[PDB]
Formats: C-alpha cells, structure tokens, sequence
C-alpha cells in the first residue's frame, strides 16, 4: 500500500522540520532492532552465511549488516 | 467475497513523512522554502546625521 | 502543536497480511486449522451382505 | 507504525489462502522494481560499489541485489 515508499530522499527540504521530526528514523532503527531481537535464529544464519561467503572481514561485516536489513 | 481495505489515512501519513507540511485553509498560506534577493541600497540616509 | 495521526485501519490490514482471517459474530465461528484423529472401526457392517 | 513487520514468516499456515492471497509478494516486488526504475543513479552507484568491493563475481551479484533491496 502506502505503507512504504515513505518519501524520504526525494529532496525538497527546507530549514524547518518536515513531518515526523526525526521520529521516523528512530522508528526504522528500533523496529529492525526489535525484529532482530525476536528472531535470533535468522541472525545466526546470516552470521554463518557472512562467514562462509566473502571471507574478507569487511565483506563479511557488510553482508551481515545487509542481511539483517533485508527484512521487509 | 469482497473486502474493503479500510482507511489508509495513517498509512498515508507514514508515507508522507519526510515532507514539509502546510496549512491550506484560506486559498493558500504556503510556508517553509527559500528565495534569493539581490539588494540595492543607494537611496538611503542614516536617519539624519 | 498537536496532530492526530488518523485511522490506521488500512495500515493495520497491511500489517496483518499473511494471517488467516475469521468470521466472529456469533460467539465464535473459527475456521481453517487442522486436527488429528485416531480412528477405530470394528463395530461396522457393510450395510448388509 | 504497523506499516511494516507485516506478519510474514511467523508460521501458523493452513491449507487456505491467508489474507492478501499472493498479492503482497507481487506488491513487494513491484514496488522495489518501481523504485529502481525511478532512481537509476543509486542503482549505478550500487553497481560501482559491487564492482569495487568483493571482486569475486558471485559476491558482486549478491551485494548488488542486496543494495537494490536495502531501500526501506
């Protein structure tokens, strides 16, 4: 629906706070942290995949934080 | 069978986060945004020397 | 200033996608879900041989 | 809000179709394809990053499809 495409980096800014006033950013971060906290097994699976593919340390950290962020 | 999906006003507001808001009741009363003047000042005393 | 965020009924429905629905008007009329019988059948003629 | 955490892989399935009946999946795919189609420059930036870091081909393809999917 209009649950997503939440008009973020479109441009059009100004000096003043726009709609949610730095609450949507913390909303996004807290809900993905909450979803990680509820489902630890997928986090462990993502960590194992990060350790298997890549194998240079920076690539591992990158794809691990990405597979934590791939949730819809 | 058919199902109305309901009001999406909340989902609408969550969509238009990150956008500036505006009061619009009397025609328009548009706010926050900038403009660019060039300023010429000859035509100016100092309110009397 | 204060702002009501509006009805989130549409956003609610978009949240509870992927969940089974149910009519509940008369107490309950619960639907789709399974159960497990063990079946014993001695006690059975063939409607007459 | 409840725009996300859309009750997906929780379990609890049955023989019958649940709520949106295979419309939410195509919803997700079509909106991320639409967002890629509107913003090509970030796709090019993600492709350049995929070519720079990683550098084994499978890792490149993986992190490219991930950075297309990292959008909220």
């Amino acid at each position: 629906s209009v649950a997503l495409v939440p008009h973020v980096g479109m441009g059009l800014e100004t000096r003043t706070e726009t709609w949610m006033s730095s609450e949507g950013a913390w909303k996004h971060a807290q809900r993905i942290e909450t979803w990680i906290l509820r489902h630890p097994g997928f986090t462990i699976m993502a960590a194992i995949l990060a350790y298997t593919i890549g194998t240079t340390y920076f690539q591992r950290v990158l794809i691990f934080i990405l597979l934590t962020a791939v949730t819809p | 069978d058919v199902v109305v999906l309901g009001s999406q006003e909340g989902a609408m507001h969550t969509a238009l986060t990150g956008a500036t808001e505006i009061q619009m009741s009397s025609g328009n009363l548009l706010f926050t945004g900038h403009l660019k003047c060039r300023l010429r000042m000859d035509k100016l005393q100092l309110k009397g020397m």
